[PDB]
């Protein structure tokens, strides 16, 4: 309203509307997030049991 | 007043011959309708992004990185690291 005659504002505002999703997020972490979750999982699990056998020991 | 009213005349058509009327002025040569109302209208883009501003060139946001999901060849190589690291623990 301020702009009188800006004869944009309409298509400033459609285009912001339009674009409300410019793009997508990216949570493409689906078989990388389990494999490094496995492999670290697997080594951890690995080395708490060594350390509880150490404490034995 | 007269010296009030004569000069609100002289200034009111006078002022609708610049403005309220679409006649410009005879005094001064170059019409501003011809030259401010879509030239000058790209003055404000002229100063901005021009065929771009008011655009806002499409820029989608695009992927974060990462280890393009390879366990065969980057997880072993990062196991010997960690417990090459792991040796001045």
């Amino acid at each position: 309203s301020v702009l009188k005659n800006t004869s944009v504002i309409d298509k400033i505002e459609s285009y912001v509307k339009q674009y409300k999703p410019v793009k997508i997020d990216a949570s493409k972490q689906l078989q990388v997030i389990e494999s490094f979750e496995k492999h670290a999982m697997t080594n951890a699990k690995e080395t708490e049991s060594l350390v509880s056998k150490e404490l034995k020991d | 007043q007269d010296l009030y009213l004569r000069e609100l005349k002289d200034t009111k058509l006078a002022p609708s011959t610049l403005q309220d009327a679409e006649g410009n002025v005879k005094p001064w040569n170059p019409p501003q309708k011809p030259n401010l109302p879509e030239l000058e209208l790209q003055g404000p883009e002229a100063l901005k992004a021009y065929t771009e501003q008011n655009v806002e060139t499409a820029h989608v946001a695009k992927e974060s990185e990462e280890g393009e999901s390879e366990p065969i060849e980057e997880d072993w190589l990062v196991l010997d690291d960690a417990e090459e690291t792991k040796e001045s623990h």
